[PDB]
């Protein structure tokens, strides 16, 4: 765990989180829930 | 808010082919197109073709009685 430094956790999330495929599995009210394309865009940051 | 009963089930874009679709089912398609469309493309056609070609048939007719 004390291994586990910010650039660890940055290099990690990098690896299992930027710009990757995701599932989603909603239930009930969920109209406004937004669609797999705007989650999917949401994965990275043009910004950078 | 129209209230709503059902499941959608989806694919993420990177997991399917994009363009092969296009060339699918290639002889249901111009089937489909023909048979639902010939009245409405012969109904478009067959009035502009036949004024065309009676306007020209009129000219070479009056054309060749003004002749000597
Ligand atoms: C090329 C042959 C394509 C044949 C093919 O589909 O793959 C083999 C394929 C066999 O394997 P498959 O599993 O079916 O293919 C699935 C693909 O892997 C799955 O690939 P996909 O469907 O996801 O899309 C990939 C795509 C490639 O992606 C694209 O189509 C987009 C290409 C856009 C390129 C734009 C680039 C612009 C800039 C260029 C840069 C140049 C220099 C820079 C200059 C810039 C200056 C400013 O590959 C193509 O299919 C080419 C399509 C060509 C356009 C079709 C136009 C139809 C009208 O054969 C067939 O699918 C059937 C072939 C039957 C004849 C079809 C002939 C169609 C020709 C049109
Ligand atoms: C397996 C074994 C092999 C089996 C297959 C082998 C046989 C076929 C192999 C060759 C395949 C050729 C290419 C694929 C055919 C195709 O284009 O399908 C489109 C299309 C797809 O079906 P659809 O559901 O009706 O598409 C409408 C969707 O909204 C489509 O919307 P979308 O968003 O999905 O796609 C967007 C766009 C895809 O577009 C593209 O991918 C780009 C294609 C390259 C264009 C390059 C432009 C170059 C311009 C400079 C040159 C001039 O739409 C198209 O797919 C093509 C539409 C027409 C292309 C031209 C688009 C430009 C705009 C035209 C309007 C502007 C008019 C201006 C005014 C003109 C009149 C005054 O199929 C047809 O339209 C059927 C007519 C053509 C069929 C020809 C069949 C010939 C006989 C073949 C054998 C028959 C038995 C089999
Ligand atoms: C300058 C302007 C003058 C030119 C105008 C040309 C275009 C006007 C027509 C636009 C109306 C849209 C009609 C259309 O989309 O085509 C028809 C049908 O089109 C025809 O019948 C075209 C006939 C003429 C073909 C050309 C003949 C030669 C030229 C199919 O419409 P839908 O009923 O929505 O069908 C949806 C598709 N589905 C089959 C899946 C239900
Ligand atoms: C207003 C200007 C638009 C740019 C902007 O603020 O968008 C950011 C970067 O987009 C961008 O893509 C900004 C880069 C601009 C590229 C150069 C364009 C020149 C023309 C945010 O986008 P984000 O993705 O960082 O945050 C979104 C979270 N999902």
């Amino acid at each position: 765990i004390d291994a586990v430094d910010a650039s660890t956790v940055k290099r990690v999330a990098n690896k299992y989180i930027y710009d990757k495929d995701i599932a989603i599995s909603a239930i009930g009210p969920i109209q406004d829930l937004p669609d797999y394309n705007k989650f999917r865009r949401r994965t990275y940051w043009n910004r950078y | 808010p129209v209230k709503l009963k059902a499941v959608v089930y989806a694919l993420s874009p990177f997991q399917q082919k994009i363009m092969t679709g296009l060339w699918k089912d290639l002889p249901e398609k111009i089937h489909h197109k023909v048979s639902e469309n010939w009245i409405s493309a012969t109904l478009l056609v067959t009035p502009v073709v036949g004024t065309y070609w009676y306007a020209q048939y009129f000219k070479e007719q009056e054309k060749l009685e003004h002749r000597f």
